RNA sequence: GGCGCAUAAAGAUGAGACGCGUUUUAGAGCUAUGCUGUUUUGAAAAAAACAGCAUAGCAAGUUAAAAUAAGGCUAGUCCGUUAUCAACUUGAAAAAGUGGCACCGAGUCGGUGCUU
């Protein structure tokens, strides 16, 4: 009937998705509600999921030499088949502190392969 | 000393600066407070609040309802135990406990593990004769044997917990779900609305059409075909295409702009569907509800498909079908898919995460997730035929409790209930005592009207009852008061005027509101005879004649029906030229003709005593939803309607309330003709005015009526008052933060107040910035116009959208190709050099509109005239004018502009509009933001009955400080700092005092007050440039912006010059020094300390993260109950801290457990935040530490702001994670340099000074080296980011030959490393960098914490080091 | 800025009901081999499973119960995510109260003098 926050900042989300690309059926992933709520951005990545994009924490004035960590973290992927690719729309949640994991080498090549078309944030 | 105040109010935002008499912002010595060594800050008193939005109340509510729903359908399963307990205890012991429990690990479950029958053997039987509860429920509805008693239970419990919508009233007849009714309905519906091709479905069969087994888009075409035809992309294909279940788009239809695609069966649906209607009129949502509960009947007959064994289960009968052909295509797709394709098969069936079988029945998977992912590997495989029909018709594995059950009426579940208790009430008698209660659970709704089923303790309830017992469903008739809960309804749900308060609005299909509507389009239409060449509105009698005639005979009238029945039928005229109205008449009489067609009677309708009769009717509509207290308040309606219309009137429903209330349409009178303003509407005489005008007249004493009630509509507290106010309750948080910013600033100047408070707010957009919601209807009026004039342009040089933010293209592409100065055709190619050019030129308003921009080759072609250029300009070019006028490429206000020099020139009154348009403000919470200002500040009344207005809460309008930002080059960049709010205040409050000062003749028209009527017929001058020092005007060239000017460059080249040092004229005072009065500004807008404070708020909201996450083995999850450990049920995680507090105490170290004295950062979750408060040093031994020190403990909220060594400044964020708590000052040439430079092309004005300007970015490119030095040893001090400023530093350097505008745009970019609060990754040119958390919480409690206060000026320094 | 038709748009709060969704348990998983597991004839292993754990292959798979913020006291078929919220001094709480000023300058505010 009427919808939260969350899913009120989804819904102009997508809204400026689908206008820009092109014309298309078969719209909604639109999502499963509650997974909306606690994921704090909602990316749209070309032909490929949003492979997760990465950070660093400093620790307790002695950061070590280039320890990467996934900040975000993936919860749910839905795609759309925009006529000819697959646009995947993928609402990221962040990690918290101290489950932060460290990151392989291959991850810190996806961030710089990807295609970023809209990263719209929402709480 | 005096001084004044200016505000910037917004909604993350609340600017604040304070000023003097030579414009410096002060500089106050301030005592600091707490342990420190520093005992006096030096601040300055500019600076800005920063808060995160408020959010609306409204995801509350949803909470708070599910909240109630989850309760009411828990308390009907208890009473089905509560009446079951006796003989159930008679027939099996622990049943209810059983299930009580079924929840638990077999450990916790302390009885027998299986729910219903209790052994192993009973239970498995149970499930091979039942496999699921649908085949329980047709077994009992059809048997006639006895069956178990719990088993019946099971039965009725899953009746009474899932029983469908009541949507529908009465009972399942085939008027409101058999689809021919419905669909005839619908184009019942739309034959009512166009009656211009209305479409005929006489020989349809919509029945074995549309319900028909198909797939659901041949479903649609088949329906098209029958009808001789609309389109299958047309209003009424679309509409069937909305009532089938896929998505239309209905851009199309009625030819909006943007792409607006409904979908019925989104979660996303009603709000899309509203804001399609605020773009299309709300006379189509009767279309559209007819739409939803056609597809609600199609649909319904699409999950009940059995009809030749009618045998009372429609629905039961219908999911064991849906079962066992699940059950056969499963085992043929198992079979199949051994058979072709080895592979894939655990791949499908065992997945459980890969959208599979496997993950669309044990694993979290959709069903057209699922239908995506098999239909390739179903269309690939070799025999698979009506696998793949039934994939198109969405039927093949679908499950039984899908999304689709919302369609499903309760009377479905009423039926086969009412089957079961009475095929069971002759073995059991105790149903046949009871049949009547358990129908009773389950169909009772718990009104609108009646609300919760309080006894006091609510906020929310307004039950009064006529007894005192518990409110269960058998007596909700003889305990609720229902005619006093209705009338509580009514004064709760009700809403009050905006211009009239205490007073109840009327609604908005009022039958008195269509008389206002219809008047007041009706009082700007203007009509050209043959023969007077003078555009006259409408008469009295005229407009009598015309709503008695055609509004009353049709619905929407347009253009054509209202010339051919009045002008030329009545008045007897070939062809007059009507003005106000482009095609239809916006307003209808929409009440009035469904009124006439329920009770079929004119002349009841005509008569004007009726009137309360009508509005109490519709006033009943639209409050109440049910039939029963609409048809006892319309029992007092009896006596005058026959009984038919009656059961006719009660279906009629409306929603929403209208604008406006009664006494304020037809209810205040004015003193000199005791006329309202629906009587001024009807005959005002010659001079028609709108309401706008009415409530806005001087002259007139409507607004001072309006006056009148304003007054009662202010509560005594701060905090209701604002409550009071009509916006988003996060722009009321910026108004009472900035109500809070003023009283706590009064307090530091002195305990003076000031003599101005300014004001700007400029907020609660949904715009989206018009970068591309705007682009598309540009590209609309383009195309339209070239439809209508049928000159082809795009067959010649198409351009798309993605380039239309040039504007001079779209000048160029509004005239048609051609000039509308020079019968010419402007050069494509040559465009650069065609120079930018208004019509009321930048010495008469400050604009960058369409309305005003046009596009020409010379700079003048124009003309000689400072007006719109002359007479043998707008002659000649009076030909092409109007053809491409009637094509509507450009608006009327710009056609009015070019034919303003043709009679005459500019009026006393035109300049009063061009005044008017940039000194005055509309909308309505700008001005009450100044009544409460100066109702707060100006409190001193005195021996007579006015209140002495000593600070003058004073408004402006953005554009002012807008072009005093742009045109002095004060150029303002979102990107660098926060600091911006600030210096937003600060050109506040230069802007508003100058024009206080300079303009103190026009307080009457920007300060809220009463002051006098003195207009501006005397103000500006008839003619030129009036003498010296004692000039009546305040200026002639009506520009109100240009005294901070020197040049003031005409529309004919010339310098006007004004004087250097300005003075006022009835004073003799200075008020603004052109030489050192923006020498000032600039260095004002070149402090280096800017008052930024972020507001510790204490983080209110929900327990955790709202996903039940599975069973795992972690601690970091939250118990969903207090018996139910997460180790082994689940439950949430992620609690949100409120506030992280600090604990100095002893925990047991070591592995002697030695007490060593610790200080870390607890983290005080929501969840336990009431049980800390409770008693705080207990909770703490609780938890771990030991002799636990009361008066030690600090609470620290988030955004706690912390400084450490060397100027570093974090703010806290969570238990132990930082921000970014420092600002990046830039100097103002800085800051002018990234806006000239990353604006290089978008100048938008004339190239002289975009000259200036490019050779100011291209001979300071310098500035860039110097802004990463300066970055960089900004980040080598407070972010520490040594990785990350090398990674920025090397990018910089390899893109060091890129131009400046994309140089300049990237390092826009790179302002992100330093922005305020959480670090963010930002795309420097290909380097997209990865960001640094600062998650050291150990650095933190050694440094100083700092508690500033609303505005920051009053700080608390607590060192944290010097506790143990 | 986005004055978008010189007019100015429409704003919050609130009551009811369904539908899913998510989580755990209940829907005895079977066969084969390998390991822990106990006897027989015991003078040590040799096998008659009885259970538990791995790896393959098969068997189905749709449903129900419970919960849907922890919970609370006022015990209601109510309430529990909106506004509110810097310290410090009073006050139970509401609420009230607390901080000197000019000038020269500026790198996140400094300095000087005056006054206390």
């Amino acid at each position: 009937m009427t919808l939260t926050r969350a899913q009120k900042k989804y819904a102009e989300a997508m809204h400026e998705f689908i206008n820009m690309v092109d014309d298309f059926e078969e719209s909604t992933p639109d999502f499963a509600k509650e997974v909306l709520h606690d994921s704090d951005y909602v990316v749209i990545t070309k032909n490929e999921k949003y492979a997760v994009a990465l950070c660093s924490l400093s620790t307790d004035e002695c950061e070590y030499d280039t320890n990467l960590y996934l900040d975000e973290k993936l919860v749910d992927y839905s795609t759309v088949d925009v006529n000819g690719v697959t646009y995947y729309i993928n609402i990221v949640e962040t990690n918290d502190i101290d489950d932060l994991e460290i990151a392989t080498d291959e991850d810190e090549m996806k961030s710089g392969n990807q295609e970023i078309i809209l990263k719209s944030e929402l709480k | 000393k005096k001084y004044s105040i200016g505000l910037d109010i917004g909604t993350n935002s609340v600017g604040w600066a304070v000023i003097t008499d030579d414009y410096k912002v002060p500089s106050k010595k301030f005592k600091v407070l707490g342990n420190t060594d520093r005992h006096s800050i030096k601040k300055n008193l500019i600076g800005a609040l920063l808060f995160d939005s408020g959010e609306t109340a409204e995801a509350t509510r949803l909470k708070r309802t599910a909240r109630r729903r989850y309760t009411r359908r828990k308390n009907r399963i208890c009473y089905l135990q509560e009446i079951f307990s006796n003989e159930m205890a008679k027939v099996d012991d622990s049943f209810f406990h059983r299930l009580e429990e079924s929840f638990l690990v077999e450990e916790d479950k302390k009885h027998e593990r299986h729910p219903i029958f209790g052994n192993i053997v009973d239970e498995v039987a149970y499930h091979e004769k039942y496999p699921t509860i649908y085949h329980l429920r047709k077994k009992l509805v059809d048997s006639t044997d006895k069956a178990d008693l719990r088993l019946i239970y099971l039965a009725l419990a899953h009746m009474i917990k899932f029983r469908g919508h009541f949507l529908i009233e009465g009972d399942l007849n085939p008027d409101n779900s058999d689809v021919d009714k419905l669909f005839i309905q619908l184009v019942q519906t739309y034959n009512q609305l166009f009656e211009e091709n209305p479409i005929n479905a006489s020989g349809v069969d919509a029945k074995a059409i549309l319900s028909a087994r198909l797939s659901k888009s041949r479903r649609l075409e088949n329906l098209i075909a029958q009808l001789p035809g609309e389109k299958k992309n047309g209003l009424f294909g679309n509409l069937i295409a909305l009532s089938l279940g896929l998505t239309p788009n209905f851009k199309s239809n009625f030819d909006l702009a943007e792409d607006a695609k409904l979908q019925l069966s989104k979660d996303t649906y009603d709000d899309d569907l509203d804001n399609l209607l605020a773009q299309i009129g709300d006379q189509y949502a009767d279309l559209f509800l007819a739409a939803k509960n056609l597809s609600d009947a199609i649909l319904l007959s699409d999950i009940l498909r059995v009809n030749t064994e009618i045998t009372k289960a429609p629905l039961s009968a219908s999911m064991i079908k849906r079962y066992d052909e699940h059950h056969q295509d499963l085992t043929l797709l198992k079979a199949l898919v051994r058979q072709q394709l080895p592979e894939k098969y655990k791949e499908i069936f065992f997945d459980q995460s890969k959208n599979g079988y496997a993950g669309y029945i044990d694993g979290g998977a959709s069903q057209e997730e699922f239908y995506k992912f098999i239909k390739p590997i179903l269309e690939k495989m070799d025999g698979t035929e009506e696998l793949l029909v039934k994939l198109n018709r969405e039927d093949l594995l679908r499950k039984q409790r899908t999304f689709d059950n919302g369609s499903i009426p309760h009377q479905i579940h009423l039926g086969e209930l009412h089957a079961i208790l009475r095929r069971q009430e002759d073995f059991y008698p105790f149903l046949k005592d009871n049949r009547e209660k358990i129908e009773k659970i389950l169909t009772f709704r718990i009104p609108y009207y009646v609300g919760p089923l309080a006894r006091g303790n609510s906020r929310f309830a307004w039950m009064t009852r006529k007894s005192e017992e518990t409110i269960t469903p058998w007596n909700f008739e003889e305990v609720v008061d229902k005619g006093a809960s209705a009338q509580s309804f009514i004064e709760r749900m009700t809403n009050f005027d905006k211009n009239l308060p205490n007073e109840k609005v009327l609604p908005k299909h009022s039958l008195l509101y269509e008389y206002f509507t219809v008047y007041n389009e009706l009082t700007k239409v203007k009509y050209v005879t043959e023969g007077m060449r003078k555009p006259a509105f409408l008469s009295g009698e005229q407009k009598k004649a015309i709503v008695d005639l055609l509004f009353k005979t049709n619905r929407k009238v347009t253009v054509k029906q209202l010339k051919e029945d009045y002008f030329k039928k009545i008045e007897c005229f070939d062809s007059v030229e009507i003005s106000g109205v482009e095609d239809r008449f916006n307003a209808s009489l929409g009440t009035y003709h469904d009124l006439l067609k329920i009770i079929k009677d004119k002349d009841f309708l005509d008569n004007e005593e009726n009137e309360d009769i009508l509005e109490d009717i519709v006033l009943t509509l639209t409050l109440f939803e049910d039939r029963e207290m609409i048809e006892e308040r319309l029992k007092t309606y009896a006596h005058l309607f026959d009984d038919k219309v009656m059961k006719q009137l009660k279906r009629r429903r409306y929603t929403g309330w209208g604008r406006l209330s009664r006494k304020l349409i037809n209810g205040i009178r004015d003193k000199q003709s005791g006329k309202t303003i629906l009587d001024f509407l009807k005959s005002d005489g010659f001079a028609n005015r709108n309401f706008m005008q009415l409530i806005h007249d001087d002259s007139l004493t409507f607004k001072e009526d309006i006056q009148k009630a304003q007054v009662s509509g202010q509560g005594d507290s701060l905090h209701e008052h604002i409550a009071n106010l009509a916006g988003s309750p996060a722009i009321k948080k910026g108004i009472l933060q900035t109500v809070k910013v003023v009283d706590e600033l009064v307090k530091v100047m002195g305990r003076h107040k000031p003599e101005n408070i300014v004001i700007e707010m400029a907020r609660e957009n949904q715009t989206t910035q018009k970068g591309q919601k705007n682009s598309r209807e540009r590209m609309k009026r383009i195309e339209e116009g070239i439809k209508e004039l049928g000159s082809q342009i795009l067959k010649e040089h198409p351009v798309e959208n993605t380039q239309l933010q040039n504007e001079k293209l779209y000048l160029y592409y509004l005239q048609n190709g051609r000039d509308m100065y020079v019968d010419q055709e402007l050069d494509i190619n040559r465009l650069s050099d065609y120079d930018v050019d208004h019509i009321v030129p930048q010495s008469f308003l400050k604009d960058d509109s369409i309305d005003n921009k046009v596009l020409t080759r010379s700079d003048k072609n124009r003309g000689k005239s400072d007006n719109v250029p002359s007479e043998e300009v707008v002659k000649k070019m009076k030909n092409y004018w109007r053809q491409l006028l009637n094509a509507k490429l450009i608006t009327q206000r710009k056609f009015d502009n070019l034919t303003k020099a043709e009679r005459g020139g500019l009026s006393e009154l035109d300049k009063a509009g061009f005044i008017k348009r940039q000194l005055v403000e509309t909308r309505q919470i700008t001005k009450h933001v100044a009544q409460i200002l100066d109702s707060r500040m100006n409190t001193k009344y005195d021996e007579n009955d006015k209140l002495i207005r000593e600070v003058k809460v004073i408004t402006l309008k953005s554009k002012l400080v807008s072009d005093f930002r742009k045109d002095f080059q004060f150029y303002k960049v979102r990107e660098i700092n926060n600091y911006h709010h600030a210096h937003d205040a600060y050109l506040n409050a230069v802007v508003g005092t100058a024009l206080i000062k300079k303009y103190p003749k026009l307080e009457s028209e920007f300060v809220y007050g009463d002051y006098k009527v003195y207009d501006v017929r005397k103000m500006i001058a008839k003619s030129e440039q009036e003498i010296g020092k004692a000039t009546a005007k305040y200026f002639f060239y009506s520009n109100i912006m240009n005294f901070f000017k020197t040049e003031i460059t005409l529309a004919n080249g010339e310098i006007r010059k004004r004087p250097l040092i300005e003075t006022n004229g009835e004073t003799g005072e200075i008020v603004w020094d052109k030489g050192r009065d923006f020498a000032t500004v600039r260095k004002v807008l070149s402090m280096p300390q800017v008052n930024i404070v972020k507001k510790t708020e204490v983080q209110t909201g929900g327990f955790s993260k709202e996903s039940i996450l599975p069973k795992r083995n972690s601690d970091k999850l939250i118990a969903r109950k207090k018996d139910w450990d997460p180790k082994k049920y689940g439950g949430f995680d992620s609690p949100t801290v409120a506030y992280s507090v600090l604990v100095v105490a002893k925990v047991e170290k070591g592995k002697s457990k030695k007490l060593k004295s610790v200080k870390e950062l607890l983290g005080i979750t929501i969840m336990e935040r009431s049980s800390f408060e409770k008693n705080p040093i207990d909770f703490l031994e609780a938890k771990g530490y030991k002799e636990v020190k009361k008066d030690l403990i600090i609470k620290l909220p988030k955004y706690s702001l912390f400084e450490l060594e060397n100027g570093r400044k974090r703010m806290l964020a969570s238990a132990g994670e930082l921000q970014k708590g420092n600002e990046l000052a830039l100097p103002s040439k800085y800051v002018n340099f990234l806006y000239l430079a990353s604006h290089y092309e978008k100048l938008k004005g004339s190239p002289e000074d975009n000259e200036q300007k490019q050779l100011f970015v291209e001979q300071h490119k310098h500035y860039l080296d110097e802004i990463i030095e300066q970055i960089s040893e900004f980040s080598k001090r407070v972010i520490l980011a040594d990785a990350n400023l090398d990674k920025v530093l090397s990018a910089y350097n390899k893109h060091r030959d890129k131009p400046i505008r994309e140089q300049a745009e990237n390092i826009i970019h790179l302002f992100t490393l330093t922005n305020l609060g959480a670090p963010a990754a930002f795309k420097y040119f290909d380097t997209t960098i990865d960001r640094k958390r600062y998650t050291s919480t150990k650095e933190v409690l050694d440094a100083t914490l700092i508690h500033q206060s609303i505005t920051g000026l009053y700080e608390t320094r607590i060192d944290l080091s010097q506790l143990g």
